[PDB]
C-alpha cells in the first residue's frame, strides 16, 4: 500500500496521469518484503487487544 | 414409391420426410452421445 | 353474429376448411367494401371480453388544459415550444382541441379547424398563430398511419373468427388464446366508447385524405390518435405471434402513463429502454445447461471467413460477468412511476437458469412489447435543438505547431505533442497511395463519380438561382418543360456549359432542409447540397473510401436485414468471446474544423500532389495560388484539379453552413440559421465517419492507453487488441470483439477499466463515447445473445408510415404495395406462419376493391396476390396448408406451385366437366384455356404486370424545349474527347456487326432520355392520368387470354422426381433465430434442412458481374445480360466489342474481355440473369449455394434418360433447371429433399430454341 | 476433411506463438486443491479398515 | 513522361486478342487457355508508363533498385496442375529480366 | 470412356499433391501441447502401451 | 476444445474446391469425379470435432 | 485431356510466334534515345557496373 | 528518468534503480521483428545507467 501512495504521489508532482517513474509493479519480485505497522506490539505478539 | 410421372404432394408424404430426416438426425455418433446437464459422477 | 353473417364461405377458405375461390374472394370483397365504421364499434360491443382483460384506466386521460400556456413568442417573432419538464420537452402536449374545432357541414359530429384562426394568423395575431402551430402540429401527428384502423380492426375480426388452426406438422391444434382474452382491444372499445357517449358517431376522428376531421367531444385529447395506434399494433402482434398476455398488459399500462403524462413523445423517449434494461442487458445470472454455436473465424479477417464447427455444451462456468444494472432499473422505474412494472420483470427474468427456445422466445416477446409511433415535432424546434451544439475540446492542440497559410491552409508540424500526428500520417499515405493509381485517371472513372451526384432529388437550386442572378450570370429558363425544376438533373441542365470560373462562387451558396421522423427516435434532418457543393467534396470522398476499403474492417449495408452480416455477430456474442458496443454521439457536431477538418484537409492537400500535378479532374481546372508556410519568403505554387478543389472546399469548411428553414406549420417562422454541424447529405459522410473511427481506435489502442494506465493485466489486453483483427466499425457504431483466453473468458474489471480509460481518451477530442459492456452483442440494429438472434418486432410498426410534410396521398393501387411489404416483414420476422398467411389473406381481400366514377369498381383477383408472392392455402380439393411463404414471386412460384399439384388439376377439372379431345402434354384432356378464363386465373395473372401508379410520361412539350433540354444533358455528360470517340467507334462497330441481333442494346449516349424521363415522371400526376391507368386496368380485366407468357409456357415443360430426404446440416437443439423455435414448424424445418447463410451477401454478390460499375442511369445487369444473350444467339466477338466501347470501355481491354467472355464459365446465378431469374428475397438468410451444387441433380436417378440430354451448345440450361428444382424444393413445405430431373417433353433443344426465339423477340 | 484442409496463419513464430497462448493457463492451483483431496481420501481408506 | 513524348514506339490495341482468337479448341471442355491468359494479361494502355520507368530506372542503379512487387506472384506458391499457375509463371519470367 | 479415366488421374494427382498442414503439425506441434496441456488435467492419464 | 483454442493449426475446407476448381474434364460425361468428391466430403450434421 | 493439350501446345505456339516490334525497339534505338536525353536531364545518371 | 537516475546514483545502498518490465519485447520478442529490433537498441543504450 505504501508503494501505490508514492506512485500516485510521484505522478502528482509531475502533473501527469502516471508517473514514468513507479515504485510499484516493477519487474522485481519483492515478495518477503516486510514494513512497519502498529499490528505486532514490542513482545512479538499481536494486538488484536 | 413415388417414382412415376404423377407426383401429388400430400401430407403422408410430408410425414415419410420428416421420419427419414429425424432418423437420419438421430442415428449421428456424437448425437447418440451429448448432454447439456452434467451427472454427479462426472461432475465428481 | 354480424362477421359470422356476412363473411361465411371466406372464413372457412381462408381457414382450410374448403377451398379458396375467386367468387368467394369477391363477395367477401363486397362486404368489405359495404361496411362501415359504426358497424365495426357495433361489431366490437359484441365481444364478451372477460376478467383477464380488465385494467383499470386513469380518470385523467379524458381532462386536459388549453394549449395556451405551452407556447410563445420569440424575440425574433416565432413560435417556439415552453419547456418545463425538461430541455428536451419540445414535443406536441395533451391538450383538447375542442374549443378550436368548428362544426362542418353533412358530418355535424366532425369538425375540422376554424378558418377564422388561420385568417388572424396570416393577419399577425400572435394567439391565432400559436393556435394555428398546435392544430398544424396535432395534424401531422394523427397523420402517422398507413390506412384507417378500422380496416385493419375489421380485417383481424374476420382472421379470427376462424378459431383455432390444425397443424399439419405437429399433429394437433394450436392453443393461441381467443379475442375474450385480448386486454388492448378492450382497451379500445372502453375509450373509444367514453370518447362518444351518447353522442351516436362513435370514431374519435376520420382519417381524411389530406387531413383529419375530430370529434367535438368534451373529452378528447391528442393523444388519442397515437395511444390507438399502439394498441391495435399490440393487439394485431398478441393475436398473430402468441406473446404473452401478461407482458401485454404491462406494455398496455406504460401507454396507458404515456398517454395520461403531459407528452406522449417525450414520455415514451424518456422511457423507452424499460424491455432491453430489465430483460436482454440482465439475464443468465444463474445459468445451468444449454447449448451454443462453435464457429471460427478463418483469415482473411478482412474477408469474412466464418466456418461452424459445431455446438458447445454451457456450464455455470459461463454464467453472467458483467456488472448489474439493477440501480439503474430502480431509480428509473420510480421516477417515471413504472416501480411495479419494474420489478416484475426482474422477477419474471430471474427465473430462468438453461438458455434455450423458451428462454429467447420470452426475450424477444418482452423486446415486442415496446410502443413504437414515428415521433413528430415542429422543424424549428427541430432545428434550434439540432445545431446549436458544438463539440468540448478539452486538449487542444497547441497554436505553436502550425506553419504559415498554404493557399488558406497551414501545416501540421511534426513536433507536436498532439495525438493528431497519427491520424495526419494516415490521411496522408492514404491520399498519397490513392494519387498513385492508373484507374483514379481514368476519364471514364471521372465520369461515373461525376455522373454519381447527379439525381432525381431536389438539391436546393433556389440559393443557386439567386446567387448566380446576383452575379448576373444568366441560366436558362427551359420554358414549356412539363418537369419540375427542383432536381439536380435540372440543375444540371441549367448549368451544362458554364465556367468553373463562373460557377465558383456557388459554393458558398446557402441550403435547404429536409426531415425525416422515425421509430423511438428523433426526426433525422438532411442537408441537401447542389451539383457545384457536391461536385467540390470528391477528394476528401474518394481517400475516405481507399482507407475504408484498404486499412480496417469497415461495413456497408442498407435497410435490409438481409445485407446485415449475422455471422459477425453470432461470433461476437458466443461465449467465451466478449463484445463491447461502442457508440459516437452526435458525430457531425464533433465533426468541425477546430481539429479534424483542418487535419484531414492539409493532410489531402499535401498527399494529393506529385500524382497530378498540373493537369484538371472532374472538370476542374488546375490554378496557381501563394506560398508562405516556409520562413521568410512567400512565393506562389502551382496546384492540381484536387488541389484547386480542396483549395476552395477549405473557406467552406472553416467559415461554416447557412440554413434556410421555412417550416409550414408555424406561420412566420421562416428564418437563416449559421452551424457549425457537418452535413449530413453530403456524398461522404458515413464514409470519413467510419475512416475517423477507426483512426482514432486505433491512436488508443497503440499510443494513448498505454502512456495513460500501468495496470499489466489492462497493458496485456490492449497489447493484445489490435483493430485489423478485433474492431468492426460503421459511421458511428461500433464492435470490440474480445477472445477468450485458455482459462475462459477475460476478466470483467480489467474490461471496465478499459472502459473508463476509453471515455477518458474520448473527452480530450470532445468524442461522447456510449459503451455498452453487458453481456450482449448490438450492431447495425441488430441483436445477439449467446449466438442467438432476437428480432426486434416493435422497430417494424405494421400500421406505422412516414409522413414529414403537407403532402398528399398516393392512389389506391398504391397501398397494396405497402401491404405486401408487410407481409414481406412479417416473414422476415418470423411470427406464427399459419394466424400470419391467414391475417395476410383477410387484408389483401379487404384493401383489393375501389370504386372510380367513369360508378364502376376496379378489383384485383385472388390470383395477382398469389403472383405477388402471397402463397396458398388450399385450392382445386388440395391438402391444407401444402405450401410455405418461401415461394418464389412471378414466373418461377407459379411454376413451383402448378408443378408441384399438376395431376390432381387434371382430375379436377375433368370432374367438374372441363373435358376436350386434345393430349395437351401438361394437362392432357383438359379444358385449362376456357377453365383459367372463367376462374380469373389469367385476367389476375395479366393484370399483376401492371404499374401501381399513374405514367407522368406522355406530357406534350414542343420540339426545340426538348431538344435543348436533351442536348444540354448530352454535353453534360460528355465533357471529354476520348470518350465521345469511343462511344462513336463503339456506334460503328455495332452497325457494322451487331445489328437487329438485339433491338436495344445499352449505350451511354441514352443517358439523357433516362434522365428527362426520371424528372418527368418525378413529378405528381392529374385526374386524366388516372383515368388512362384505370381504363387500362380495365381493359386488361376484361380481356380474354389464351395461355401464359412463353417463358412459363416452356418451364411447365420440364418434370422432376423429389424421393429422397436431405441430410442435417444444424444441430436439432440449438436456438440460433428467436421466434423460429419448435413451436413455430415450418420455418424451422426448412432451416435445419438447409442452414443458415455463413457468409456476407455483398461480397459474395460482388463476384456475379463482370462490370462491377457504371454511371448512373445504366444497369449492370442490363449490361451483363445483353452480352450474355449476345454470346448466346452467337454474335462474333465484334459484337461485344462494340458493346463494351459503347459503354465507355478502352478498346485494348474491351476486346481482351470480350475474348474471354466468349469461352469464359460463369456461375448459375450470372447465367440466369438471361431469363430475368433471380433469387428470391426470402432466400437471402439460407445457404441457397450448397442447395444448387450439390442437391438439384440434373441426371435422372436410374440413369440416363433420351429426352434429358442438353446439347453441348445448350450449357447454359442448367442454371436454369438448377433454379426450376430450388424453387421447387423449397415451395414443398417440409425438409428439404433431394429433386432429381425426370423428363423434358421436347428434350432440350426445343426448349433451347424456345427460349433462344423468347431472348431474340424482347427489345420490340 | 480436418487432415486435408490444415493451415497456418500467414507470419507464424512459434515460440511467441505460445508463450502469449499457455500464459493464462498456469495461473490456476486445481492440481494442487486435487493433491490435498488424495490425502484425505487415502486417510479415509486406511481409518476405514 | 519525355520517353513517352519523343519514341515512337506505341501499343497496339488488338493485337493479342487477334492472334489468340484463332486457336483450335473444344466447346465441351472447362478449360480455355485464350480465355485464362486473356484474363490473366488484361491490356491497357497505361501499362506503357511502368515500362517507361523501368527504363528509366536504368540510369540509376546507384541509388535505385528496381524490383518485382510482391502482389505479382502466387499467394501461396502456386502449383503446376493450375494453367493460371502457369501464365503467372510465364508473365514473371517475362517481366524479371527487365 | 478415355476422358474419364484422365479426369480420374488428375483429380488423384491433384489431392496427392494439395497442400496441408497437418500431418506436419501432428508430427511436431500437437505432442509439444499434449506434454504441456497434460499435467494440468484433473484427471490424469492412463494408457497402455 | 482447449486443444482448439491453443492451438495454432485452423481448418479452411476451401482449399479442396480451389484446388478441384482448376480439375480438366469434358461436360458431356455422366459421371465427375471433381463434383463427387466435393460433395461426399462434407461432414454429416457438420460436426467438425 | 487430349483437347486440351493440342489447345495449350497451339497456344504456346503463337505466343511464341506472335509479332511484337518491342524486343527489337529495346536492342536498336532505346540506347540512343536515352543517350540524347541524358545530357540535359537535372540530376546527372549515377550508376555502378 | 534521466535526472532520477542522476540522482540515485547517490543514494545505492537504500535505493536500487532498475528498468522496468514493461520496456522489454513482449513475449520475449524475436530477430525477425523491426519492432523488437529496435526494442532491443532503446534497451541496449538505455542500461548501463
Amino acid at each position: 500500500d505504501e508503494a501505490d501512495e508514492a506512485t500516485k504521489k510521484q505522478a502528482k508532482d509531475t502533473d501527469k496521469s502516471k508517473a514514468q517513474v513507479t515504485y510499484s509493479d516493477t519487474g522485481i519480485n519483492n515478495a518477503n518484503e516486510l514494513s512497519r505497522s502498529g499490528n505486532v506490539d514490542n513482545e512479538g505478539g499481536s494486538n488484536q487487544k | 414409391h413415388g417414382l412415376h410421372g404423377n407426383m401429388t404432394l400430400t401430407s403422408s408424404d410430408i410425414q415419410r420426410h420428416i421420419t427419414e430426416f429425424i432418423s437420419s438426425w438421430q442415428n449421428h455418433p456424437i448425437v447418440q452421445v451429448s448432454a447439456d446437464v452434467e451427472n454427479k459422477k462426472t461432475a465428481q | 353474429s354480424m362477421i359470422l353473417t356476412q363473411f361465411g364461405p371466406f372464413i372457412e377458405s381462408i381457414s382450410g376448411i374448403t377451398d379458396q375461390s375467386n367468387d368467394v374472394f369477391e363477395d367477401a370483397a363486397k362486404a368489405f367494401s359495404m361496411f362501415t365504421r359504426s358497424d365495426v364499434y357495433k361489431a366490437l360491443d359484441e365481444i364478451p371480453f372477460s376478467d383477464d382483460a380488465m385494467l383499470p384506466i386513469p380518470p385523467t386521460i379524458y381532462t386536459k388544459p388549453s394549449h395556451d400556456s405551452y407556447y410563445y413568442i420569440d424575440a425574433l417573432n416565432r413560435v417556439r415550444r415552453k419547456t418545463y419538464q425538461g430541455p428536451d420537452d419540445v414535443y406536441v402536449p395533451n391538450c383538447s382541441i375542442v374549443e378550436l374545432l368548428e362544426p362542418h357541414e353533412t358530418l355535424t359530429s366532425y369538425g375540422r379547424l376554424s378558418e377564422a384562426i388561420e385568417n388572424r394568423a396570416k393577419d399577425g395575431d400572435s394567439q391565432a398563430r400559436i393556435a394555428t402551430t398546435y392544430g398544424r402540429i396535432a395534424e401531422s401527428q394523427a397523420r402517422q398511419i398507413k390506412a384507417p384502423l378500422e380496416k385493419f380492426v375489421l380485417a383481424l375480426l374476420v382472421a379470427e373468427a376462424g378459431g383455432s388452426l390444425y397443424d399439419p406438422v405437429l399433429q394437433k391444434y394450436d392453443e393461441i388464446p381467443d379475442l375474450s382474452h385480448n386486454c388492448p382491444l378492450w382497451c379500445f372499445r372502453e375509450i373509444c366508447r367514453h370518447i362518444s357517449g351518447p353522442l351516436p358517431d362513435r370514431a374519435p376522428y376520420l382519417y381524411l385524405s389530406a387531413g383529419v376531421f375530430w370529434l367535438m367531444s368534451p373529452r378528447m385529447t391528442s393523444a388519442i390518435p397515437p395511444l390507438l395506434s399502439d394498441l391495435v399494433n399490440l393487439a394485431i402482434l398478441q393475436q398473430t405471434a402468441g406473446l404473452d398476455p401478461s407482458l401485454v398488459k404491462l406494455g398496455v399500462q406504460i401507454c396507458l402513463h404515456a398517454a395520461a403524462s403531459s407528452s406522449y413523445a417525450w414520455f415514451i423517449l424518456k422511457t423507452k429502454s424499460i424491455f432491453p434494461q430489465n430483460t436482454l442487458h440482465s439475464m443468465y445470472e444463474s445459468l445451468e445447461g444449454g447449448y451454443c454455436p462453435n464457429l471460427e473465424w478463418l483469415e482473411p479477417r478482412s474477408d469474412y471467413k466464418f466456418m461452424y464447427m459445431g455446438v458447445m455444451p454451457l456450464s455455470a462456468k459461463y454464467a453472467r460477468s458483467a456488472p448489474s444494472n439493477d440501480k439503474k432499473a430502480r431509480e428509473l422505474g420510480e421516477k417515471y412511476g413504472l416501480s411495479s412494472v419494474v420489478g416484475e420483470l426482474r422477477k419474471r427474468t430471474k427465473t430462468y437458469v438453461k438458455h434455450d427456445f423458451a428462454s429467447v422466445r420470452y426475450i424477444r416477446d418482452a423486446m415486442a412489447c415496446t410502443s413504437g409511433i414515428f415521433l413528430v415535432r415542429t422543424p424549428t424546434e427541430t432545428v434550434l435543438q439540432e445545431y446549436t451544439q458544438s463539440p468540448e475540446i478539452k486538449v487542444p492542440i497547441p497554436q505553436k505547431d502550425w506553419t504559415g497559410p498554404i493557399g488558406e491552409i497551414r501545416i501540421l508540424k511534426d513536433t507536436t505533442s498532439s495525438i493528431a500526428r497519427y491520424l495526419y500520417r494516415t490521411w496522408y499515405l492514404a491520399a498519397a497511395r490513392m494519387a498513385a493509381q492508373p484507374r483514379t485517371w481514368d476519364p471514364l472513372f471521372q465520369a461515373i463519380m461525376r455522373s454519381q451526384y447527379v439525381t432525381a432529388r431536389g438539391g436546393s437550386g433556389a440559393a443557386l438561382r439567386e446567387s448566380l442572378y446576383a452575379i448576373n450570370v444568366s441560366l436558362p429558363d427551359f420554358k414549356g418543360l412539363p418537369v419540375k425544376a427542383a432536381t439536380k438533373i435540372f440543375q444540371a441542365a441549367q448549368l451544362a456549359n458554364l465556367p468553373f470560373s463562373h460557377t465558383s462562387v456557388a459554393i458558398l451558396a446557402d441550403t435547404s432542409m429536409g426531415l425525416r421522423n422515425q421509430v423511438q427516435r428523433r426526426p433525422r434532418s438532411i442537408m441537401p447540397l447542389n451539383v457545384p457543393q457536391q461536385q467540390v467534396s470528391a477528394p476528401h470522398t474518394l481517400t475516405a473510401d481507399y482507407i475504408n476499403y484498404h486499412m480496417n474492417l469497415s461495413t456497408t449495408s442498407g435497410s435490409a436485414v438481409i445485407e446485415k452480416v449475422i455471422p459477425l455477430g453470432v461470433y461476437a456474442s458466443s461465449p467465451p468471446n466478449q463484445s463491447i458496443n461502442i457508440d459516437i454521439s452526435a458525430c457531425d457536431a464533433s465533426i468541425t474544423w477546430d481539429f479534424f477538418l483542418s487535419v484531414i484537409m492539409a493532410a489531402i492537400h499535401e498527399g494529393v500532389a506529385s500524382s497530378s500535378i498540373g493537369k484538371p479532374f472532374m472538370g476542374v481546372p488546375a490554378s496557381i495560388v501563394n506560398d508562405e508556410s516556409v520562413v521568410g519568403v512567400r512565393a506562389a505554387r502551382p496546384i492540381s484539379g484536387m488541389q484547386n478543389m480542396i483549395q476552395h472546399l477549405s473557406k467552406l469548411y472553416k467559415r461554416g453552413f447557412s440554413y434556410r428553414v421555412n417550416d409550414s406549420f408555424s406561420p412566420g417562422n421562416d428564418f437563416t440559421h449559421m452551424t457549425t454541424t457537418f452535413p449530413s447529405g453530403s456524398t461522404a459522410t458515413s464514409t470519413e465517419h467510419t475512416a475517423n473511427n477507426s483512426t482514432m481506435m486505433e491512436t488508443f489502442l497503440t499510443v494513448w492507453g498505454p502512456e495513460h494506465t500501468d495496470d499489466p493485466d489492462v497493458l496485456r489486453l490492449m497489447k493484445s487488441l489490435t483493430i485489423q483483427r478485433n474492431y468492426v466499425c460503421q459511421g458511428d457504431d461500433g464492435l470490440m470483439i474480445i477472445d477468450g483466453t485458455t482459462a475462459g473468458k477475460v476478466n470483467s474489471e480489467t474490461i471496465q477499466k478499459m472502459l473508463e480509460l476509453i471515455s477518458k481518451y474520448g473527452e480530450e477530442f470532445g468524442w461522447k463515447y456510449d459503451i455498452a459492456y453487458d453481456g450482449t452483442a448490438e450492431y447495425l440494429k441488430l441483436y445477439f445473445i449467446f449466438g442467438c438472434r432476437i428480432p426486434n418486432l416493435s422497430r417494424h410498426p405494421i400500421v406505422g408510415k412516414e409522413r414529414a410534410n403537407s403532402s398528399a396521398e398516393e392512389p389506391w393501387p398504391a397501398i397494396l404495395d405497402q401491404i405486401m411489404g408487410v407481409f414481406f416483414n412479417g416473414v422476415h420476422d418470423g411470427l406464427q406462419w399459419q394466424r400470419w398467411i391467414r391475417y395476410s389473406w383477410a387484408l389483401c381481400c379487404a384493401f383489393s376493391r375501389q370504386r372510380t366514377m367513369i360508378v364502376g369498381y376496379l378489383q384485383y383477383p385472388m390470383w395477382s396476390f398469389v403472383y405477388w408472392g402471397l402463397p396458398l392455402v388450399k385450392a382445386f380439393g388440395s391438402d391444407p396448408w401444402i405450401f410455405s411463404w418461401y415461394m418464389p414471386t412471378g414466373d418461377l412460384g407459379m411454376y413451383s406451385w402448378i408443378s408441384l399439384i399438376r395431376p390432381l388439376m387434371t382430375r379436377w377439372m375433368v370432374a367438374n366437366g372441363y373435358v376436350t379431345d386434345r393430349c395437351s402434354p401438361v394437362f392432357g384432356n383438359a379444358d385449362y384455356r376456357r377453365c383459367f378464363n372463367e376462374l380469373k386465373l389469367y385476367q389476375g395473372y395479366y393484370m399483376a404486370q401492371l404499374p401501381r401508379n399513374p405514367k407522368k410520361s406522355g406530357r406534350a412539350a414542343p420540339r426545340e424545349v426538348r431538344e435543348q433540354f436533351t442536348q444540354a444533358l448530352s454535353d453534360y455528360l460528355m465533357q471529354n474527347p476520348e470518350l465521345k470517340s469511343r462511344v462513336l467507334r463503339g456506334r460503328s462497330e455495332w452497325e457494322k456487326y451487331g445489328a437487329g441481333i438485339i433491338h436495344n442494346p445499352p449505350s451511354l449516349f441514352d443517358v439523357p432520355h433516362k434522365w428527362y424521363q426520371g424528372a418527368q415522371e418525378a413529378a405528381i400526376a392529374t385526374r386524366e392520368e388516372l383515368a388512362e391507368m384505370d381504363e387500362t386496368l380495365m381493359r386488361a380485366r376484361r380481356h380474354s387470354y389464351s395461355s401464359f407468357s412463353k417463358l412459363l409456357e416452356a418451364y411447365l415443360l420440364v418434370k422432376w422426381r423429389m424421393c429422397e430426404a436431405r441430410e442435417p446440416s444444424v444441430d436439432l437443439r440449438l436456438p440460433l433465430c428467436a421466434g423460429i423455435d419448435p413451436l413455430n414448424s415450418d420455418p424451422f424445418l426448412k432451416m435445419v434442412s438447409v442452414g443458415p447463410m455463413l457468409q456476407s451477401t455483398r461480397k459474395y454478390f460482388a463476384q456475379t458481374l463482370f462490370m462491377a460499375k457504371t454511371v448512373s442511369g445504366l444497369d449492370v445487369n442490363a449490361i451483363d445480360s445483353a452480352l450474355l444473350r449476345l454470346r448466346t444467339l452467337g454474335a462474333d466477338k465484334k459484337a461485344l466489342t462494340a458493346q463494351l466501347l459503347m459503354v465507355g470501355l478502352q478498346e485494348s481491354e474491351a476486346d481482351a474481355l470480350a475474348g474471354k467472355i466468349m469461352l469464359q464459365d460463369v456461375n448459375t446465378v450470372q447465367l440466369a440473369r438471361v431469363v430475368n431469374l433471380a433469387v428470391p428475397d426470402t432466400w437471402m438468410s439460407l445457404d441457397f449455394d450448397s442447395m444448387f451444387k450439390h442437391h438439384v441433380k440434373l441426371l435422372p436417378k436410374d440413369g440416363r434418360h433420351l429426352n434429358t440430354d442438353i446439347p453441348p451448345r445448350m450449357g447454359w440450361l442448367r442454371a436454369i433447371l438448377r433454379f426450376l428444382g430450388a424453387g421447387m424444393v423449397m415451395t414443398a413445405t417440409g425438409v428439404a429433399v433431394d429433386i432429381y430431373l425426370e423428363d423434358i417433353h421436347g428434350g432440350g433443344r426445343s426448349l433451347g430454341q424456345r427460349f433462344m426465339t423468347w431472348m431474340r423477340q424482347e427489345g420490340r | 476433411v480436418a487432415l486435408l484442409s490444415g493451415k497456418y496463419p500467414p507470419d507464424l513464430v512459434t515460440n511467441v506463438w505460445y508463450a502469449d497462448a499457455i500464459y493464462p493457463m498456469y495461473a490456476d492451483t486445481e492440481v494442487f486443491s486435487n493433491l490435498q483431496r488424495d490425502m484425505i481420501t487415502c486417510e479415509a481408506v486406511q481409518t476405514l479398515v | 513522361v519525355l520517353l513517352q513524348r519523343i519514341s515512337p514506339l506505341q501499343i497496339d490495341p488488338t493485337i493479342i486478342s487477334n492472334t489468340m482468337s484463332t486457336v483450335s479448341e473444344s466447346t465441351t471442355q472447362t478449360l480455355s487457355p485464350a480465355s485464362s491468359i486473356l484474363g490473366k494479361l488484361r491490356p491497357s494502355n497505361s501499362d506503357f508508363s511502368s515500362f517507361r520507368v523501368a527504363l528509366a530506372g536504368w540510369l540509376y542503379n546507384g541509388v535505385v533498385t528496381t524490383v518485382i512487387d510482391d502482389s505479382s506472384y502466387p499467394k501461396d506458391g502456386g502449383s503446376v496442375t493450375s494453367l493460371e499457375n502457369l501464365w503467372d509463371f510465364f508473365i514473371l519470367a517475362l517481366a524479371l529480366p527487365l | 470412356t478415355q476422358s474419364l479415366v484422365s479426369s480420374m488421374r488428375g483429380t488423384l494427382d491433384k489431392l496427392k499433391l494439395i497442400k496441408s498442414m497437418t500431418p506436419m503439425y501432428l508430427q511436431q506441434l500437437a505432442p509439444v501441447e499434449l506434454a504441456v496441456i497434460a499435467p494440468m488435467l484433473p484427471f490424469p492419464p492412463f494408457q497402455v502401451p
